[PDB]
DNA sequence: CGTCCGAAGAGATTCAGAG
DNA sequence: CTCTGAATCTCTTCCTCGTGTGGTCAGGACG
RNA sequence: GCAGAGGUUCUAGCUACACCCUCUAUAAAAAACUAAGGACCACACGA
């Protein structure tokens, strides 16, 4: 009874059930804002039984708390009120059942809606990991004001935009709003509406929606651009910039602060969350959340606007994919023959075969590729023109909205290898994509991958919740009791360097990092930076700008307070843009940070210079 | 031809291959398993009868009395299927088995028994399969789900790596028995054998040799060749082969009639063997040292005396040498070492082995067995017999037996049971020879070597158990008891081996709860393989690499369809094709391939079988003489694809769906779909719940016909003929004449099954699929089940999809859905539940059923009728009263909360002895009416039927047709015939017809008997009320909806049918998907599914438009006949020319709605074949269509995919799930939601979740959730107080679970204390 | 009516080569 | 001859929340 | 309203989480009203 999951301590001490908790599946719910989330009218009946008593018994309508449950059960309209007053300001916890890391509950200022179903907002929807497919989200309510207070405090989905993990937003486009950007952000050669100046992003907007000039034509506007350089102040800055009606559009839904750049790119999914940072960095919270809102709906509507449908047309099977095939034919061929004169050994020939028919598979995924972006060709008013395509699959691969470019080969170009459960890489590749008909062998062979796949991802997540464990109870021993600990030792940070490209620049390492020395210039005896300066993204902008090498970092493992960590020497806490406020549990936020991504991890001379120096 | 149905409706098909073999009854494992389990077998083999031969020797120990068995006989079932199920009792066919006891006259076994007793006695009740292949077991389905189990033999596993750390190979070998104690033999990393059996400590594997009786020079002589040396004058010239040389390097110089052949130092080369060999000269000099390294084989004794010179198996030194020199015997026995490959393993085993004799050997295995126990040498001797000698405790089954001897590679192909020395002796030598290097470890994951273990053979063991206890009880009883006192029936006990079967079937790890939401789901139960169970892996030690499908699983078990989850392949489903061996091995239906010809006929084979043979690929072209057209075509040959030539290939694959279960294989377009996608897609189907109306896929693998008929749900035809009349709760089919048998055929009467609760809570309700007057042929679908159109399993309701992002609402996997879905009850699906009160006898005084209850709205009593059971069809919502039920002095059977719909019916049980009431008497009766009436309108058809049988006869005999209207219906006997053998057959009908009577009237007494009489409840209840909620459950925001091909997500919102996008036809799209899972899953089949779909409605529109306005019969048929065509050839090939114009007509009606489309699952369409699907209709043959918004009314630029997709509504609905509570009754821990459960409860915040809020700077919600929330008395009921006065204010006082930890803690004898 | 009969690794515990 | 480093033998869990189904010491008669 | 009982209803209602009035040894002019207790193991399924 003591010991192990069975035992009373993880049952009933560590992880004990709550009364106010309701669980639903999940809903889009694409018209609630960030903080907001909808809630069935009976689920918030349920869970707010006791105050809708409260406010029953001061109303007057019910003299005692019978004559009130009497009212709530005849479910009658002055009932409904009163759960409207209730619910208007008190935020309630909605909580993923598998909650990886600390973005898994988050507060939310509930919403009355009719139905059943719990709607999340679609940006926190990826923060929490949580697909639309029979998903199911506990609903805490929180009580005392001193637990409302810090619901809005800190566990709103709008405080915390960024991930602990790491300084990159979580709340990031995802898949159709994302998708939908980018089919804004794009340029044809030839469209409606091309080559006409346009006096702002109001112009192209009724442009577009008139229909006369279409969503995107490279057409020259004049944009109203803002600039943060002024100390805490906002200058106007007016030009004629070429971009296209989309991203014209676009532009009036960003923040005044944020510079065209960003907005005049292709916006794929890393581009929107580098927009979504630099809003945070420079605009600050409370502008970032508006823009992260309004970017979802525009996102939302122009990509039901564009109706980026998948079909079976839209994937094409490379024209030299059978020739490439028949020469991976003919040389296998060739080496068996060679193996059947004893030339070659067995396992010489299973490797040539191998390093061949993997040689092949590249040539074929090049071709694809060609194919999908290179053969998409129409006029520019002249006799031909070559463009970027605008086939479905290749607006999905290339923005980042779902899947990757080996998923697309595997679409559309040969899967390739396909390796036995032993590990062992099978000798004969399925040479049928997925959009062909496939061969009953060659769908052994790919399901034996499969169900490894799957194998793989029960173990990885057993695992991963061990390890999870293991470090959060390691962890949980720190808090930040000291504010500054005065200690000159700390760790030397350097760029990573495995022998090929740098892996992480210094500046991402050292970010969010006091420095344990003041560093030089590579002028000497310069003061760069002083000894215990904070590094944020102007300071951090300023390093890479004389290129220093080595910077000495305060280490948490270098303080030497006891049973508690010195905020300095911690640095930025990554949940928001500042030095780690004094007294947050810096352990458990790291356990949960290295154990969340244990799911997406898998269970299993001579020296070149690369450039010249 | 085509049957009736067939013709009603025909899927068109795809696929060029043709089939050899039709599917077979996919129920066919089970029932047939059970079939031999219960018929009686005069050869004795796999059978009940079996077990009874094996087990009944009954002899009494010197009491020269024995009970022989003679027979055994199933009797009929006291209730019927229906009526076991309505009443909870198990549907048990009673044993009743004949038992012969004889007395032997005492001190002469050998004279005859004195006396003879014959008696028959009732032993067990045992359950009885039902037709649909489900036990009812307590009032429920229950198909116990066949075991795949490791089959009975010895197998070597590598176990190569982890063992020593240091890269060595462990060599094990397992000897499992089907039913006895394992026995294993391992390699030391030192090399010595240990054997461990039954897990026990490792004990030297020389010990069982020992116990063997077999001598220690045996022993040696056993496992090793032995080398003769010759005392010489010559230093010792030993007779050396030069076969011994090969594979080790001259330690010494070999020289043989003074040629030396190899050097020292030199390794010796095969030319130098064949040298020595021309020569042949036995005896080779050898030096001093060469013989030291030697092991002597033998025990050798010096004669004058008698002292042994040498030990047996010990190390030779110079002094040994001198010694056996002075010793002077001729013959000197050595073993052959050979380091490269024949190790001298059991010496050194040997070595390390404590015990010279059998005796010692014995102790030591006593000791091992029995620790704690002295070692006696009787007792040892006999606990060493009985584990590995003896036929009672140790069995190895037949097919046991025979894997045993082919992985031993003997010829014999059934031995005895018993394990025996020659098989342990030959176990070691093929051990001994896999450490060398002779032979292979076999792999257990191979699908030849676990066997599947069926429903019959569980039966037979759990039988079996409860045999031998009542055999041991009844030898313990008739010793002890005087000869003759007794007629062999009290001796007996039915109720151990009662218990033991119902344990069995009721309670265990492979007795499944049925799942009977879909036909798909009942058949994929049945047929599922499950590696869980007892005497198999468990969830926890089951290893990664049982889970990963092994290629020998090909066309054996389903590799797509596995349960995701706890349990990932190790509950894999048996593929449609695949047939259990005899032995239990899986065989796969194979094409005989001739040199140039594809040979008809078909050959199982065994996973093991289809290794030596090379199987061709199903996708194979044929030139229809047989011939490949392919030069080389690809193969499987070792488990491996690879290319082969014609002649070469010796087996074809019977179809491209072999490797598919049911389950999987319904699923359109799987070669084009994801693995991983077709994996959850066939999850889904099973879960899907059936609709109001089934509705045709319009999109469809072809076996759904195959899936509805073998499914039970379906009622099919037993003979074929006319229906004379068809109703809703029954259809009477009058026989054809040849059909018919020549005696007491009458005309046939099928009963189907009106709205009944499922175990999944699904309605199941068969719909009659035939009118008045239609002819039904042998084998034909008459009415459709659930989820069953035409004979077509029809899981879900197809609609119009289109692809593409609404404004967010199918984000990344939600679904979108018009409006009209909900207007036209598409996925409204009848949900069942049942409700039970029981009038439960307790202190101070039985609990009243009564309507009057205190302190209730007289409203709610309304709903109630006078005895105080709510009306039958009365319409009830969640809080109102069922049933009134009164504590002693309340308890009132209510409505769960949300749960509102109506009443179909209301049973009442009432136990023997306690008075019905009222609304109980009148249920009674109106059930006593209603089978009286079924049962004489029963009668008078049957009278009708032999009526019309005999009327179409009287015609001959110069019988008048007008006397005959005078003479009275009923009886016909009176007319006189001339003599004929038609005479005499209407002569039989009517003596026959006037036993009917008989028999009619006392078969409705019998069922009077049964309504009549009180059925038996649970000790302490009164009686039982037991009333079914029907509830129509709305397609709402939230359920779970999802495709055949994977795609599943929730119904975001129901968009109103105006906002829905448009075509430029102007038909609002269904449902609206999000493209972009496509790519990231690639389920490609979907939007294939999607464009065949959407080729099948343009068809179905073009049809609808001709059958619209009215158009000449022949435009209809020509444009049919073009759609059945299709270019491509398809091997259907069927032609409207056949059908009578009034067939087309009504094949018509049925094709206007959609058109069904059969395509194969490996061979199915191709693009191009829809491509002109399309161009036949006048739909786009791109398969976009503009569509315009149905808001701003913009047409959407880049068109969108829109066309007709199959979409399943899933049993995972939101109301069931959605579980808000404020406060609920606690625990004894005093954690108030009590387990999340229907009942109301809260949810768990668990570890992670405190882990959540640490990470955040939150603290006092954090208190709450562990204090005042959860288990904090004192601070809840303050809490409570505080909120309801409106003050937020928070006590923490302490957590009632840590005071339970406390005294818990306490309670061990570990004092903690809290300091003040 | 009351009343007595696989698997992975860590740690302890043998274990054993070598002066 | 007494410990050395090694090989063997013994604890200790091995995700995390739902929702439905079923099965669970059993004293037994006697003063 | 804090220890009990009575009252107009409906056996009993003294705050039991609990609903009205009276007083410290005595029972009625009076309408809205009433109930606080219960586990594990297995199977399957969703994430
Ligand atoms: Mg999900």
């Amino acid at each position: 009874m003591i010991k192990g999951k069975q035992g009373r301590f993880r049952q009933n001490l560590l992880g004990k059930r709550v009364d106010y908790s309701g669980r639903s599946v999940i809903t889009v719910g694409p018209y609630l804002r960030l903080h907001q989330c909808g809630l069935p009218k009976k689920m918030a009946l349920e869970l707010f039984k006791p105050f809708i008593y409260g406010k029953l018994e001061l109303r007057g309508l019910a003299t005692t708390i019978k004559a009130a449950k009497k009212m709530v059960e005849r479910e009658e309209a002055v009932v409904w009120d009163i759960l409207d007053e209730v619910i208007r300001e008190h935020p309630v916890l909605l909580n993923r059942a598998p909650t990886l890391h600390r973005l898994g509950i988050q507060a939310f200022e509930p919403v009355l809606i009719e139905g059943k179903a719990i709607q999340l907002h679609p940006l926190v929807c990826a923060a929490y990991n949580a697909d639309f497919d029979g998903d199911q989200m506990a609903v805490h309510v929180p009580l005392t004001l001193e637990a409302q207070l810090e619901a809005r405090a800190l566990m709103m989905s709008t405080n915390n935009i960024l991930s602990p993990a790491n300084g990159e937003p979580i709340i990031v486009p995802s898949q159709d709003v994302v998708l939908g950007l980018y089919y804004m952000t794009r340029d044809c050669v030839n469209a409606k509406g091309e080559g006409m100046v346009l006096t702002g992003p109001k112009e192209a907007e009724r442009l577009y929606r008139s229909g006369l000039a279409s969503l995107h034509a490279r057409v020259k506007v004049r944009i109203t651009e803002y600039e943060k350089d002024a100390n805490g102040e906002l200058v106007a800055k007016t030009s004629l910039k070429d971009t296209t009606v989309g991203r014209a559009i676009l532009w009036m839904i960003v923040p005044k602060g944020l510079p065209y750049s960003i907005v005049n790119q292709a916006l794929g999914k890393k581009a929107i969350s580098k927009m979504l940072n630099t809003c945070y960095r420079i605009l600050g919270l409370k502008p970032t959340v508006i823009f992260a809102d309004q970017i979802m709906y525009t996102g939302f509507a122009y990509a039901a606007r564009s109706g980026a449908s998948v079909g079976i047309d839209d994937m094409v099977i490379p024209e030299k994919k059978h020739e490439i095939i028949s020469e991976a034919e003919a040389e296998v061929a060739e080496i068996q023959e060679q193996f059947q004169s004893g030339l070659v050994t067995a396992g010489e020939r299973y490797n040539k075969v191998i390093d061949i028919w993997a040689a092949a598979n590249d040539r074929v995924s090049k071709a694809m590729m060609d194919n999908l972006q290179t053969e998409t060709v129409i006029n520019r008013d002249g006799q031909e023109e070559k463009q970027v395509s605008f086939n479905s699959i290749y607006m999905m691969a290339d923005s980042g909205a779902r899947g990757s470019a080996a998923q697309i080969r595997q679409l559309a170009g040969m899967r390739g290898l396909m390796a036995k459960p032993d590990g062992s890489i099978i000798e004969t590749p399925i040479t049928a994509n997925f959009r062909e008909g496939l061969n009953v062998l060659q769908y052994f062979i790919s399901t034996h991958g499969a169900r490894k796949g799957l194998a793989d991802t029960a173990l990885k997540t057993a695992n991963s919740g061990y390890l999870t464990r293991r470090l959060v109870d390691v962890a949980q021993d720190l808090v930040v009791t000291e504010d500054d600990c005065g200690t000159h030792e700390g760790i030397m940070m350097t760029p990573v360097i495995e022998g090929g490209d740098v892996k992480e620049p210094l500046r991402d390492r050292v970010l969010g990092r006091v420095t344990a020395e003041d560093v030089l210039k590579p002028g000497t005896a310069d003061i760069l930076v002083p000894r215990n300066t904070l590094l944020h993204e102007q300071w951090c902008d300023l390093l890479e700008e004389n290129s220093v090498d080595a910077v000495k970092v305060r280490s948490v493992v270098s303080c030497d307070t006891d049973f508690g960590v010195c905020a300095h020497c911690y640095g930025r806490d990554l949940a928001r843009g500042h030095i780690i406020n004094k007294g947050e549990a810096i352990g458990v936020i790291a356990a949960q940070s290295i154990g969340e991504p244990g799911t997406q991890l898998t269970m299993r001379s001579s020296i070149q210079v690369k450039n010249k120096g | 031809v085509y049957s009736y149905t067939e013709k009603k409706r025909i899927r068109k098909d795809f696929g060029k291959r043709p089939q050899v073999l039709d599917v077979p009854y996919l129920l066919s494992i089970q029932l047939d398993s059970f079939q031999k389990f219960i018929e009686q077998d005069p050869e004795g083999q796999y059978g009940l009868e079996a077990a009874f031969r094996s087990v009944f020797p009954i002899q009494s120990y010197s009491g020269n009395s024995e009970l022989q068995y003679v027979s055994y006989r199933l009797g009929e079932p006291v209730f019927d299927v229906q009526e076991c199920q309505i009443r909870g009792v198990t549907y048990s066919a009673p044993l009743r088995v004949k038992l012969r006891l004889v007395i032997y006259e005492r001190e002469a076994p050998e004279g005859t028994v004195k006396d003879i007793k014959e008696q028959e006695v009732y032993m067990g009740e045992i359950p009885l399969m039902t037709d649909n292949g489900t036990f009812v077991i307590n009032g429920t389905e229950r198909v116990i789900v066949s075991q795949l189990h490791r089959s009975p033999g010895v197998f070597f596993d590598s176990d190569k790596g982890k063992t020593h750390s240091s890269g060595k190979v462990l060599y094990n070998a397992r000897i499992i028995p089907y039913r006895g104690s394992w026995l294993d033999f391992e390699f030391d990393p030192k090399d010595n054998l240990f054997v461990r059996i039954d897990r026990r400590r490792k004990l030297p594997a020389t010990i069982i040799l020992r116990a063997l009786n077999y001598t220690t020079e045996q022993i040696l002589d056993l496992f090793f060749e032995k080398v003769i040396f010759e005392i010489r004058d010559n230093k010792l010239q030993m007779e050396l082969v030069p076969e011994r040389l090969r594979g080790e390097t001259a330690s010494f110089d070999i020289e043989a009639n003074g040629k030396v052949y190899v050097e020292k130092g030199r390794r010796i080369t095969a030319r130098h063997i064949r040298q020595l060999e021309k020569d042949d000269v036995k005896l080779i000099e050898v030096p001093v040292e060469y013989i030291a390294g030697k092991v002597v084989a033998k025990d050798y004794i010096d004669e004058s005396t008698g002292e042994l010179i040498c030990a047996a198996n010990m190390e030779l030194s110079l002094d040994l040498l001198a010694k056996l020199s002075q010793s002077g015997h001729k013959r000197i026995e050595t073993l052959f070492t050979n380091d490269l490959d024949h190790g001298p393993y059991i010496s050194e085993t040997l070595r390390v082995d404590p015990t010279n004799d059998r005796l010692s050997a014995l102790v030591e295995i006593y000791r091992m067995m029995r620790p704690g126990e002295p070692p006696t040498r009787e007792a040892a001797e006999s606990l060493f017999e009985n584990l590995f000698f003896s036929e009672d405790r140790y069995d190895l089954s037949a097919v046991g037996r025979m894997k045993f001897n082919r992985s031993l590679l003997r010829e014999e192909i059934e031995g005895s049971g018993i394990l025996s020395k020659d098989d342990i002796i030959d176990v070691m030598k093929k051990l001994i020879d896999i450490r060398n290097g002779k032979g292979e470890v076999d792999d257990i994951d191979h699908l030849g070597n676990r066997r599947i273990r069926s429903v019959g053979e569980m039966a037979e063991n759990q039988f079996r158990v409860g045999l031998v206890r009542v055999e041991r009880a009844v030898k313990e009883r008739l010793s002890l008891g005087d000869l003759d006192t007794l007629m062999p029936q009290d001796m007996i006990n039915a109720k151990p081996i009662s218990a033991a079967v119902k344990e069995f079937f009721g309670s265990s790890q492979l007795s499944q709860f049925m799942d009977q939401n879909n036909p798909l789901s009942e058949i994929t139960h049945k047929r599922r393989i499950s590696a869980l169970g007892p005497g198999g892996l468990t969830r926890e030690r089951a290893g990664f690499e049982v889970r990963d499908v092994h290629p020998t699983h090909y066309g054996r078990v389903c590799p797509i369809e596995t349960p995701e989850g706890p349990n990932i392949g190790l509950i894999n489903s048996l593929s449609v094709y695949a047939q259990t061996n005899e032995y239990g091995f899986l065989e796969t239906p194979y094409r005989k391939v001739t040199d140039g010809v594809v040979t008809d006929e078909i050959h199982y084979l065994s996973a093991i079988e289809e290794g030596n043979y090379v199987i061709a690929q199903a996708n194979s072209n044929l030139d229809e003489e047989g011939h490949f057209v392919e030069d080389l075509v690809t193969c499987r040959s070792k488990g491996e694809s690879s290319l082969f030539s014609r002649d070469q290939v010796d087996y074809m694959d019977v179809s491209t769906q072999q490797v598919v279960s049911v389950g999987a294989s319904l699923i359109p377009f799987l070669e084009h779909d994801d693995a991983n996608r077709a994996l959850m897609g066939a999850n889904m189907q099973r879960q899907a719940v059936p609709t109001l109306r089934a509705d045709k896929p319009l999109v469809g693998t072809g076996m759904e016909r195959a899936v509805a008929v073998d499914s039970g749900v379906t009622a099919v035809a037993k003979r074929g003929g006319v229906v004379q009349y068809v109703d809703a709760s029954r259809i009477v089919i009058k026989v054809n004449e040849d059909e018919m048998y020549p005696g007491e055929a009458g005309i046939d009467i099928y009963n189907l099954t009106k709205y009944t609760r499922s175990n999944q809570n699904t309605c199941i309700n068969q719909m009659p699929c035939v009118s008045l007057g239609e002819p039904v042929e042998r084998g034909d679908v008459l009415a459709d089940g659930p989820s069953t159109d035409l004979g077509e399993l029809a899981l879900g309701q197809n609609m119009r999809v289109a692809f593409m992002p609404w404004n967010g609402y199918n984000f990344e996997d939600s679904i979108l859905v018009s409006e009209r879905v909900v207007q036209e009850d598409r996925f409204t699906t009848i949900h069942i539940q049942e409700l039970a009160c029981v009038s439960r006898d307790t202190k101070l005084g039985p609990e009243e059923i009564t309507a009057d209850i205190p302190n209730v709205g007289e409203a709610a009593l309304s709903k109630l009728d006078e005895s105080g059971i709510v009306y039958i069809g009365a319409e009830v919502t969640g809080g109102d009263i069922l049933v009134g039920k009164v504590t002693p002095k309340d308890s009132s059977l209510r409505v769960p909360n949300g749960v509102s719909g109506t009443v179909i019916d209301v049973q009442v049980f009432t136990r023997d002895g306690v008075e019905k009431d009222k609304r109980a008497l009148e249920i009674e009766e109106m059930q006593l009416k209603q089978a009286k009436k079924d049962l004489s309108e029963e009668l008078q058809i049957l009278e009708a039927g032999l009526f019309s049988r005999i009327r179409a006869v009287l015609v001959a005999g110069g019988v008048e047709a007008e006397k005959l209207d005078k003479l009275p219906r009923d009886r016909w006997l009176e007319l006189g015939l001339t003599d004929e053998e038609k005479q005499n057959q209407l002569e039989q009908l009517a003596e026959q017809y006037d036993e009917l009577k008989h028999e009619f009237e006392k078969k409705l007494e019998a069922k009077r008997r049964k309504i009549t009489q009180g059925d038996d409840l649970a000790p302490g209840v009164l009686k039982i009320v037991k009333v079914y909620l029907a509830v129509k459950r709305r397609i709402q925001p939230g359920d779970k909806m999802a495709g055949r091909h994977g795609n599943k997500g929730v119904i975001s919102k129901i968009n109103p049918i105006e906002d829905m996008p448009y075509d430029e036809n102007g038909t609002p799209v269904d449902i609206v998907l999000n493209p972009l899972g496509v790519p990231s899953r690639m389920n490609i089949g979907q939007i294939l599914e999607t464009h065949l779909g959407m080729a099948a409605k343009g068809i179905g529109d073009k049809i609808n438009a001709m059958l619209k306005q009215q158009q000449e019969v022949a435009k209809l048929r020509e444009f049919i006949q073009r759609a059945y065509d299709l270019g491509a050839d398809v091997r259907q090939k069927v032609d409207l020319s056949t059908f009578s114009d009034e067939e087309v007509m009504r094949l018509a009606e049925n094709l206007r709605k959609g058109m069904p489309i059969a395509t194969p699952v490996f061979d199915g369409a191709k693009e191009a074949e829809i491509k002109e699907l399309l161009k036949l209709g006048d739909l786009p043959t791109s398969g976009q269509i503009r569509l315009y918004d149905g808001r701003t009314g913009e047409q959407f630029e880049r068109p969108v995919t829109v066309g007709y997709m199959y979409m399943l509504k899933l049993n995972h609905l939101v109301d069931d799930k959605m579980h808000a509570r404020s406060t609920g009754s606690y625990s004894l821990v005093t954690q108030q939601p009590l387990g999340g459960k229907a009942q109301f409860g809260g949810q768990r915040f668990g570890e992670m979740e405190v882990w959540a809020l640490e990470a955040y700077g939150a603290a006092y919600t954090l208190q709450e959730m562990l204090t005042v929330k959860s288990d904090d008395v004192n601070g809840r009921t303050k809490m409570y107080k505080n909120i309801v006065d409106g003050n937020h204010q928070m006590e923490p006082g302490m957590p009632e679970s840590f005071n339970v930890l406390l005294k818990e803690i306490r309670s061990l004898g570990i004092n903690i204390e809290l300091e003040d």
